[PDB]
């Protein structure tokens, strides 16, 4: 996430072009509170309970 | 005429498209049977699953990820590509006619 | 009766395989390889060793400055004082291609007063009444002069995004790649397409002089407001030298055998529409008529229009250092290609009007005859509901799927969907909800219900003109 | 909430100080980078997520 | 008495159904997924773009054999269950007639593999197994039906070791002695893997075909067998779910015996009845074979402590592909006896007559489009059956038609194939089944509606 | 029911199983493997390592250059003078032969107002235009015409035009060095000019595990217009049949074929004489007739085909020259199309005896009446889509590669209904009066046209019943 960030959409924010900006972007995180813990590879298809 | 036939036929409409769920329910459920038994051998159980789903089989024509994500359109592709038995209906809609 | 009718059938049967003839030759033995090797050459090409993306697939402006400076010079000149060049050792570039720029003027554009201060300019979308006519740059040449469409020979183009005019500014490239290279650059460093450009065109032909064959050869870039790049390419086999051969004389011998037979059969129309049967078009078989003379007669007087107006060879065989104009004629030969194939498909329909010579062929004629008036009642309701969906689909799902964009996509996505054509994916991301619907729907009302009630219709009338002509020979 | 900064220098301090200062790595239940667009030649927005 | 006889239906399809939903989700497709994965798609090296599925050379077996094999078999982590086997069959030099025309420019050549012409002697350093022809009773084997011949199963064999080193070595052995000569015919190599950190056990055969002419066929086969072990609330609840589909066959058989101590003969007639029976041995077999199959247990588990030998989990294998089989058509069966229970209304009643009256008339109309099918089949197997791979066995053909009529055509290879000829029989076979054929059973439906929907008209008027 | 049936019967069925047996001692498995090992050796593979072309991907006049140097040189000679054997088991038979066919510079006429510009002209290529006059060092048989009666030749039929037997030819080696440097001194002295119109490589290998014969013929084609045209052609040949008892069997069973043959010959000709005379008013008549004639034919062309081996007699006489099996294998061909249809003609001939109840009757009876309706409407049909096939044509018949040809027209038309056409070619190639043959077309041929074969279906099946039992329940 942080490389994709800091290699695609920062120079796409900054880097002058048309449609311009009209306002900051935001970045909103969700705490859960439950650190959760990794699982067995499995068939996965998790349903993020 | 028209519009009167599509109302007077109805309930024919409607059992043969029972009809035709409950046997691609029973389809369905030998097709996931057999399916799931082994890798590659060339037998008679492929033989018979061949019969649907593009190279004896391909997750029921839509990918199990889509699988999960509205049955309801697996079902109207399923019935978009056996649009053959559809064609009964003709059979009621003629005689009403 | 029957005799006149044998007169009749061996004169059409006449005018059929003159009409064969000429679309025979008008269609010769392979030229479809010609474009195909063009197109190739140009189209899929790699813009570079590195880069896997060619001109079908563009997606910025630097990809185009890579083409241009790149794979369009590689396909271009071909080496074997200042020598022509041959691209496949086959065909002659004629004279020197030619680039072209449409661009928009800073301001045509107004942007809400409470944003005029973080954003200064705005470009608006393409229209002749907001194109730009003033010098840009280093105005030097006529690359940054406003050149108008009457100064170009130039016309419109109806492109994808909009329709665009036969004025810009141009630039007329060299016989040789390291003078086109260096014209190139310097464009390019002096920058050239800048955010207000909206429109680039690239024109050029080749002759080909093994067969006698001329290939047009255009490529359009269109760059929206909105942004992003969109390809278009057109590649157009010609023939100005008719002249050449036997074959060339044999087929004008048609082209004057089939100006008589239409001269026949409109002095035929004239003289029975005038003495009887005023009103005339209760038959069916005479609209027919009328619609194949008027379509003839129009391709008759397109193709005295085209051929005649070939000045513009005349001009460039004086003087080959020149771009040569050669897109009004391949403009004028698609029409005409377009009117010949709609004729030819109509003449071959007309054939049905002579197939009854036995009971057989009769009562199927006369059950089509029958049916067509409740199959049109029937198919008002089946385009009433059919157009419904459409509408329904480009509403919804036409601002994200790529293929209900357009109101006639969306019909054709939807005769695509009859055929069992369709990828489920597009539809469904697009809208979880009211996209399986839409689809599960459409497919089971459709095959369910509107394909089986033409079959009912078609089959009870069947069964009653059949029945009504055996009882009626039967007791007789 | 982190407002990712104004300027495209900062800009990539801020991404960075994110990155090192034990931010996404432990409970990140969600990102949620969302950005907006104007354009003026056709005046449509759009909302980015 | 219709309703009392439907509750006990409905609990049965039930307890089906929840059976059919513990066998369906026993999670053991990913499993050989993965492990297939593990095997096949492995490159051999990394130096070398080529694995298993893409084989085309002896030398690249050879890479295979002391490579991914090895990297594979000794690593989610698998434990081996003993020994794995490498053997190869054979045949002679001599089992060929050269014409005597050019008899002068060539001097050896082999037949392709029969019982006949399978050879049978030492040859190389005649130490160990590896050099000696062992007979099939004494290798515990059997056929296999391969991809173009049908093999004994006698070989020669070698069993490998427990550790990486050993193996890697004797496969250098077996590599410097010159194993695999022209003569050589098919190589199978066969293991079993348990997975330690999941409850399951896996048998692993591959085998590799060369042909008389020249190159290589490869070809696996990896079966999953489950051991049932009870950890939770689910093992039992589906042990209880398996008793009670027990006691509900116990309870058919035992009905079926008392209506038909009365019915000697007047129970064939009908159809619904006829079906019972068939469930009813289906369901039977099933049962048998479920409860013969699970009596190995203790054998299972009695080669992951520190055997060294050779286990063959084979039978197991096949009675459990059995098994497989056999479930799902009963479950089929008894889906379609759901059919026998809707008949409550006038609607699917002259449907069900409909259906009854013109089955006869389909059953003779579907011999004649069989007899059309196959003929159609023939030509096209005579016609393009050496080029296309799509009609290269009969088998094929009929499937690669079938594909045909649900709209799967190729159309490049068949028209490179023959430009004459080819063509044809598409336009043919699309013209006269799409159009024609396909329409007739319509025919026969539609007229048979017609004359149940009379009759029921006819006698509802003056009753 | 009577005796003459039961013959007429037991004789059908007896030479169904001769033809069955015929037929399967001909099309063995192992044989589809042996041109599909040959295939991916010499098509396949790249004709470098530092390219990915391959041969089925030819572009230019340098890249053939690269392959015949390349992976042919690769694919031909294998190490183990010392004989070459492909895959250890398939023997390189003789010497390859490699041969260009070209036209004359002057076979034009170019346009007076261009004449100035351009001085070379070639044509197409034809017979009355090719070129018969040496160039280059012209010493050797590389650079003099041959005819094509004294190369031993015939046409070809490529994908452009059919080309003559003749040509300039030169015959390889049996050394991979030798033929290298005869390819390398073959390029150095330009052979391909612009007048070069195609070329031709053939060999053949024997692999005698089995008894089979393999031919190969690769061919290039150069159009006028510039580029390259691959295609090949492999095909297994047995000319030494009798190696083993199954072979014996083999020729019994073609000489009870020829027998049972004649048998329905006499039988045919003693019917019409004066019995029935012009009997040709029965389907079952026909049908025998044409089997007749198919099975005659394929006869004729065995008997020629099988004495004509004085080519391998040749061959094997002196082991160093080319192999000439081109004709044989053509005829094989021929033969093969021949065995085909007769078979699957014999094989639907088996409707004249499934009567043995009424329901087979009912339904034969219903078939038999409507055959008249089904043609007559099948005219129509076939002359809406003759117009729909000529409008495709000429609108998409430059661009989109599905129509590119009247017969490609009515194939991609019949692919259309089974809807496995992209349209999104037709699309752009014509944006107006493209789409509109295609809706037009789909709605006509779904709507209005399967459902008039259905009406007629249904109209003619329960006209049959009610006439079948009106006199069935009338007696
Ligand atoms: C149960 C298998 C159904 C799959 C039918 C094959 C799909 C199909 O496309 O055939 C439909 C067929 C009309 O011809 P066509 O649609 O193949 O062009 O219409 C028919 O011929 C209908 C015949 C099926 C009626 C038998 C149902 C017991
Ligand atoms: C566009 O025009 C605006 C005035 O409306 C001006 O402020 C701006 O500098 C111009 N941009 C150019 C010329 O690039
Ligand atoms: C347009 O055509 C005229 C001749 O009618 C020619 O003199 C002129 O040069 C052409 N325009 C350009 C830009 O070359
Ligand atoms: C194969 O058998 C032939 C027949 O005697 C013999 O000449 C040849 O040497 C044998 N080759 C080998 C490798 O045993
Ligand atoms: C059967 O057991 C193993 C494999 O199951 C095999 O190696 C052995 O030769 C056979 N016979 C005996 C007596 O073990
Ligand atoms: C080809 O033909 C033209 C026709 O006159 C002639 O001038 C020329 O010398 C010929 N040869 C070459 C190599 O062009
Ligand atoms: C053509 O066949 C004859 C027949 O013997 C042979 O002598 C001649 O060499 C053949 N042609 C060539 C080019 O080998």
């Amino acid at each position: 996430l942080w490389p994709w960030m800091a290699h695609v959409l920062l120079p796409y924010v900054h880097g002058n072009q048309s449609s311009p900006e009209l306002g900051p972007p935001r970045l909103r995180q969700v705490r859960l509170q439950e650190a959760l813990y990794p699982d067995p590879p499995g068939p996965r298809v998790h349903t993020c309970s | 005429v028209f519009g009167k036939t599509l109302c007077r036929a109805l309930p024919e409409l409607l059992g043969v498209t029972l009809g035709l769920v409950v046997l691609g329910v029973a389809y369905a459920q030998l097709a996931i049977l057999l399916v799931s038994s082994c890798v590659d051998s060339l037998w008679s159980v492929a033989q018979a699953l061949l019969v649907l789903c593009p190279g004896t089989g391909l997750s029921t024509l839509c990918p199990a990820e889509s699988w999960h994500l509205s049955p309801l359109l697996c079902v109207g592709l399923w019935a978009l590509r056996l649009w053959g038995a559809l064609r009964l209906g003709a059979v009621i809609l003629r005689w009403r006619y | 009766y029957l005799k006149s009718v044998l007169r009749e059938l061996v004169t059409y049967l006449l005018f059929l395989i003159v009409l064969c003839i000429l679309t025979y030759g008008m269609m010769s033995s392979n030229v479809y390889y010609y474009t195909r090797m063009m197109s190739q050459l140009f189209l899929d090409t790699p813009v570079s060793k590195t880069e896997k993306t060619n001109f079908k697939t563009l997606s910025s402006m630097e990809d185009f400055w890579k083409f241009t400076e790149g794979s369009l010079l590689d396909g271009l000149y071909w080496k074997m004082a200042d020598n022509r060049s041959f691209i496949f050792y086959e065909n002659l570039l004629l004279g020197v291609p030619r680039i072209r720029q449409l661009r928009v003027r800073n301001g045509s554009c107004s942007i809400p007063q409470d944003l005029r201060d973080e954003i200064k300019e705005c470009y608006d979308v393409y229209s002749v009444s907001s194109e730009d006519r003033a010098p840009f740059g280093p105005r030097n040449g006529t690359a940054w002069i406003y050149t108008s469409e009457k100064d170009l020979n130039g016309s419109s183009h109806w492109g994808i995004i909009a329709t665009y005019s036969g004025a810009g500014y141009y630039l007329d490239l060299s016989r040789t790649r390291e003078e086109t290279a260096a014209q190139v650059a310097s464009l390019k460093k002096n920058v050239w397409l800048d955010r207000g450009t909206r429109a680039t065109f690239i024109d050029f032909s080749v002759y080909n002089a093994n067969i006698n064959l001329f290939c047009v050869v255009r490529l359009l870039v269109e760059f929206p407001a909105t942004g992003g790049v969109i390809p278009s390419w057109q590649f157009q086999p010609l023939k100005l030298i008719r002249y050449v051969t036997t074959f060339d004389f044999f087929l004008a011998a048609c082209e004057i055998i089939f100006c008589f037979f239409i001269f026949y059969y409109v002095v035929e129309e004239i003289l029975e529409i005038r003495i009887h049967k005023l009103h005339y078009f209760r038959s069916f078989w005479n609209c027919l008529d009328v619609v194949i003379v008027v379509l003839s007669v129009v391709a008759i007087g397109i193709n005295i229009y085209r051929t005649s107006n070939v000045e513009v060879l005349l001009q460039f065989l004086e003087d080959q250092n020149t771009f040569p104009n050669f897109e009004h004629l391949a403009y004028w030969q698609i029409q005409f290609n377009n009117i010949a194939a709609v004729t030819v498909f109509f003449v071959w329909i007309k054939l049905f009007k002579f197939i009854n010579f036995n009971r057989t062929m009769s009562q199927l004629s006369t059950t089509m005859s029958r049916c067509a008036k409740d199959l049109f009642g029937f198919a008002i309701m089946f385009f009433i509901i059919f157009l419904a969906y459409a509408q329904l689909a480009y509403l919804v799902f036409g601002t994200q799927v790529d293929d209900f964009s357009t109101f006639q996509e969306c019909i054709f996505t939807q005769f695509r969907i009859i055929l069992g054509d369709i990828n489920f994916a597009e539809i469904e991301e697009a809208n979880r909800v009211l996209g399986p619907i839409y689809f599960t729907t459409f497919v089971f009302f459709m095959f369910f219900i509107l394909l089986n009630m033409f079959l009912a219709i078609i089959n009870d009338t069947y069964s009653e003109v059949k029945s009504d002509l055996a009882q009626q020979k039967a007791e007789m | 909430v982190q407002e990712l900064g104004l300027s495209l220098e900062e800009s990539r301090d801020r991404l960075r100080f994110l990155q090192l200062h034990n931010w996404l790595d432990n409970r990140s239940r969600a990102v949620f980078l969302e950005l907006t667009r104007y354009s003026p030649a056709v005046g449509l927005h759009a909302a980015v997520t």
